[PDB]
């Protein structure tokens, strides 16, 4: 369960 | 409820509390709860008689929810209706409820099933030569019937424009009808020499639901409910082959139809002589005295315009009197005019086949006096379990939108901010890395897109090709 | 040297453009913005914003019944 | 949890106060109980012999593998000054308290014990009839009044001003109404045991010039006591004490005979299930449990719709969620709550997934998740949405004469840790109002 990442993007 | 002291928390329960009765010494075997008021039914499957409820449960109740352990069902007048058909009555219903309930049944839920399960089975539909006549075995109900302001071994013909109206008012007035069809005795239509061959095959679900059609041996008319990809196909086909009568089967789609008429042909022994296709393309119908006509809705609701060689076709439709229809993805027939086709064309028996029973609109239940009730519905994780369907890991991402095009979506209207949150530049580079990372690990990815810009957009952008309305066959 | 009492408000872009909109609409909302992810407001209005943007963020949620 | 607060709480007590407090026997053979099992094997070696043994030969005692628990066990003994080290003729004694000891000694030998554990009326009355069913329904009153369900017999105002003084059970008179906290959601999943404690040890530490070694008297006599059987009536204090006592459900009084309940052996030592639940995907909870107590707690992040006898079934709504995690209480709380009162469906279905997983990929031994990891997502996504706008108080700081003053006083805030953004390029800088004070006398200085 990925929540705690940093948001994907460029 | 009499000398039941209530619970300090029964405040927070408003008209739900159901403490007021008492369990039943054989509850740790008994697996049904039932609500005596919202009519929805709790099962447990990890119980004994769990199996022998869960068919019961699906014939008189509709599911509301199914997941893995505990099942929810919900009895409703139309799913009575259906349940009342099949021989079953409330005598029986009761008998059974009250062997597998921990709990006993209330008279509210008793006069509530006494009220509709008992108004069925006085009223038969019956087609000849063409002609639609309301017969009725019984006279006494004409002394109300003929006497109401809507209506009018007794018959009387009725308009076939009409059917669509005297079909509700029969749903609102105690008596329904119902459309049986004994192909047996039916020896007027002419007969279809097809057959399943062996390399047929039906699945457990497929056979239980044919059973709990033709359970009672005579063919009734409904609606039947299965996963896409689950074998509506090889339903209808077996529908056909053992009815062994002229059929016409409407399809939303031209591609559909092909392959509709490829599995058709591949499945039963039908002779390439005997099937006809009724698209934009070829119109021919087979010269044979007994066939099958697959069209779509486009090609039989269409009233104003038709071309030279399609108004032949449906001149022929009109006058024959065909035996069986079969409406595939049903849930379009409650359309503004498409309602129009169950009235106008004239056939005995009328199936439905679609995965989805339901609509944005309230026509919906429409469906009931269009067409007749819900015979069968499948579960997805049961399937999926025993190895029918396949699993799916169903994720939703969450592409944050940039600074830039967020700052025109707080100006822009409403109809701009669509194209604004749908081209975000993160979603392209996400689709980007998903499309290397999954082409890496040898998936055939499909990329469904509604907005044909966004589509054409994309497809430029990553050169892979795009589909939409504009491409030919 | 100079000390001015105020709310510093830390939140992402999509915020800050939100809050912006709102002080658009009401000058005195957004004391001052300090960079792409911090703005001063003022105390009062504190209590008030907190409450009208969940308000406006309740039309991009779906809550059935 | 049980014996590690009651061992820090006996330990802040000062030295002056433990040596009295050991003076009765009931209150050693319950004290004694609660240290490691390494402690207790040391103390009952001390216990009848009348000498000195140096702290040399304990070690002995001790394995090479066990040498490690002789460390927390000496440490935990030396604490509560149980153990006096005397340093003579270069070697370090140990000895024991000569209190503690004559009341060990006392207690186990059958000696002079002042009867401190009470005497007999022998006048039994019926424990299943009346005992039980008067602590129950008390012990249910007074955690209904927690939980903020509606009950009729609102609690006594000795415990309601117990609750309030207390960090739980957080009341404002100016909203006017009581509501539950963390900490009350930690105290309402802890067990019964460590529910009363909690209670017990809040009352130690409120109670004000009533002595401290009697109140630890009476509770550690009470514990001693057997349920089911009379006891005559002790200290003046004590008298006061046991009628308070009268309200937290522990011991009933006719309206001059004290019976202890269930609750006063509970005290002592510890002793499908009720509680256990089944969640859904669909954000469905089915819990097969009778009683107010659990379904009021169930209600805190439950938007409950309806009930049954023998279960009750509710739907997960974010306004339930909200209201849950606005009351203080945490996801993982809410999932620790959720995993421990899991059905035994659940549990076998997990296990089955677990083993699924580990059959097809048996090198990563991957975690043990009860119910789909959907709802956690959910209910941390939530607690997101929650935490998603951040505000600070404080001030700001910009139009620095020289880089050199700039770069100081942020660098400064930063060390003392109250620096919460800076820009070199525009000179700026903005603080926490804790150090708005000190930021600026450093300024001025
Ligand atoms: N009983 C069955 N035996 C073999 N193949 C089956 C069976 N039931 C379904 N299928 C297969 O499932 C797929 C989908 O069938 P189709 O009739 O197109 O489903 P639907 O119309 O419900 O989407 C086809 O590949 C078909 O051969």
């Amino acid at each position: 369960s990925t929540i705690g990442k940093t948001a994907l993007g460029r | 409820p009499a000398d039941f002291v209530p619970d300090s928390v029964s405040g927070m329960f408003r008209s739900h509390d159901f403490s007021y009765l008492r369990l039943r010494p054989d509850h740790a075997s008994r697996p049904l709860w039932i609500s005596p008021s919202d009519g929805r039914i709790i099962l447990e499957s990890f119980s004994p008689l769990a199996e022998q409820a869960q068919d019961f449960l699906v014939t008189i109740a509709e599911p509301i929810s199914r997941p893995s352990h505990i099942h929810e069902y919900k009895i409703t007048a139309y799913s009575l209706y259906a349940a009342v058909s099949v021989g079953l009555e409330t005598d029986d219903i009761i008998s059974v409820l009250d062997r597998l309930s921990k709990v006993p049944v209330a008279e509210s839920i008793i006069n509530f099933i006494k009220g509709a399960t008992i108004s069925y089975g006085k009223v038969k539909l019956v087609i000849k030569h063409n002609r639609y006549f309301v017969e009725t075995t019984q006279a006494d109900i004409l002394q109300m019937l003929l006497n109401d302001s809507v209506i009018g071994v007794h018959s009387f013909e009725i308009a076939n424009e009409s059917v669509e109206v005297v079909k509700k008012r029969c749903q609102e007035i105690d008596y329904p009808v119902l459309e049986e069809y004994d192909f047996r005795n039916d020896h007027r239509n002419p007969d279809l020499d097809i057959d399943l061959k062996p390399s047929t095959q039906i699945r457990p679900y497929q056979e239980k639901s044919l059973s709990k059609m033709f359970g009672n041996g005579r063919a009734r008319s409904g609606i039947i409910v299965l996963p896409c990809g689950a074998g509506k196909t090889l339903v209808g086909i077996t529908a056909a082959c053992t009815i062994k009568k002229s059929v016409i089967v409407l399809c939303t789609s031209s591609v559909s139809v092909m392959q509709w008429r490829q599995q058709f042909l591949q499945w039963c022994t039908l002779q390439p002589e005997n099937c006809a296709v009724f698209t934009s393309d070829n119109k021919e119908m087979f010269q044979t005295e007994s066939g099958l006509v697959v069209s779509t809705y486009s090609m039989v609701a269409n009233t104003r315009n038709r071309s030279h060689d399609s108004q032949k076709v449906m001149d022929f439709l009109t006058g024959r009197e065909w035996g069986f229809i079969i409406l595939d993805e049903v849930h379009v027939v409650p359309a503004a005019m498409f309602r129009r086709v169950v009235s106008t064309i004239a056939a005995h028996a009328k199936l439905g086949l679609t995965a989805t029973l339901v609509r944005e609109d309230d026509k919906i239940g429409d469906l009931n006096f269009l067409i007749g009730p819900k015979l069968y519905e499948a579960n997805w994780m049961e399937l999926s379990q025993k190895g029918h369907i396949a699993n799916v890991q169903c994720a939703e991402v969450w592409c944050p939108m940039t600074a830039e095009f967020y700052q025109e979506y707080l100006r822009e209207t409403a109809r701009k901010r669509m194209l604004l949150y749908i081209m975000n530049p993160t979603k392209f580079q996400a689709c980007q890395f998903l499309i290397q990372y999954h082409e890496r690990r040898g998936d055939k990815i499909i990329v469904f897109s509604d907005n044909v810009y966004a589509l054409q957009e994309y497809a430029l952008k990553m050169g892979k090709p795009f589909i939409y309305g504009s491409t030919p066959q | 040297a100079r000390a001015r009492k105020g709310a510093l408000v830390q939140c992402d872009p999509s915020i800050k453009a939100l809050i912006l909109q709102i002080d658009a609409k009401m000058s005195d909302i957004v004391l001052e913005e300090l960079d792409d992810t911090h703005l001063l407001v003022n105390p009062s209005k504190v209590e008030f914003v907190k409450h009208e943007l969940n308000r406006l963020l309740s039309k991009n949620i779906y809550n059935p019944m | 949890s049980l014996k590690h607060s009651v061992t820090q709480y006996l330990e802040e007590i000062p030295q002056q106060v433990q040596n009295r407090l050991y003076t009765s026997p009931a209150t050693c053979l319950a004290i004694y109980r609660i240290l490691p099992p390494l402690a207790k094997f040391f103390i009952m070696a001390m216990v009848f012999n009348e000498n000195e043994v140096p702290l040399l030969d304990l070690d002995k005692w001790v394995n090479s593998n066990g040498k490690l628990q002789f460390q927390n066990a000496i440490k935990s003994m030396k604490s509560l000054h149980l153990l006096i080290p005397n340093k003579s003729s270069g070697t370090l004694m140990i000895n024991l308290n000569p209190t503690f000891k004559i009341s060990l000694r006392n207690a186990l030998t059958g000696g002079e014990v002042q009867n401190s554990f009470g005497v007999v009326v022998e006048e039994n009355v019926v424990s299943l009839d009346l005992l039980d069913e008067y602590s129950a329904n008390k012990w249910e009153t007074i955690l209904h009044f927690m939980v903020g369900t509606p009950l009729a017999k609102i609690p006594s105002e000795k415990v309601l001003n117990l609750l309030k003084h207390s960090k739980l059970m957080e009341e404002v008179n100016s909203t006017g109404e009581f509501k539950i906290t963390n900490e009350g959601f930690q105290f309402l999943l802890q067990e019964i045991n460590s529910q009363l404690w909690t209670l017990l040890l809040q009352y130690l530490k409120m109670i004000e010039t009533m002595d401290l070694v009697d109140v630890l008297h009476f509770i550690f006599m009470l514990g001693a006591l057997e349920v089911g059987k009379a006891y005559k009536i002790l200290s003046e204090t004590q008298r006061i004490m046991l009628q308070d006592m009268r309200d937290y459900g522990l011991v009933f009084q006719k309206h001059s005979i004290f019976y202890p309940t269930k609750l006063a052996l509970m005290l002592t030592s510890d002793t499908i299930p009720d509680g256990s639940l089944i969640v859904e995907t669909n954000f469905k909870i089915y819990s097969y449990s009778n009683s107010p107590l659990q379904i009021a707690v169930l209600s805190l992040f439950v938007h409950l719709k309806a009930r049954f006898v023998n279960m009750v079934l509710g739907q997960i709504t974010r306004e339930s969620i909200r209201r849950a995690l606005t009351n203080g209480i945490t996801a993982d709380q809410i999932i620790a709550y959720l995993e421990t009162h899991a059905h035994p469906q659940m549990r076998r279905l997990a296990e089955e997934k677990l083993e699924k997983k580990l059959e097809l990929d048996p090198n990563c031994k991957e975690p043990l998740q009860v119910l789909p990891p959907t709802v956690v997502d959910q209910i941390r996504l939530w607690q997101l949405e929650l935490d998603r706008v951040i505000t600070y108080e404080g001030s700001l700081y910009s139009d620095f004469e020289t880089s050199q003053e700039y770069n100081l006083l942020s660098k400064y805030a930063q060390d003392i840790g109250v620096l919460l953004w800076k820009d070199d390029k525009k000179k700026k800088f903005f603080i926490s109002k804790e150090g708005n004070s000190q930021v600026l006398d450093f300024a001025k200085r």
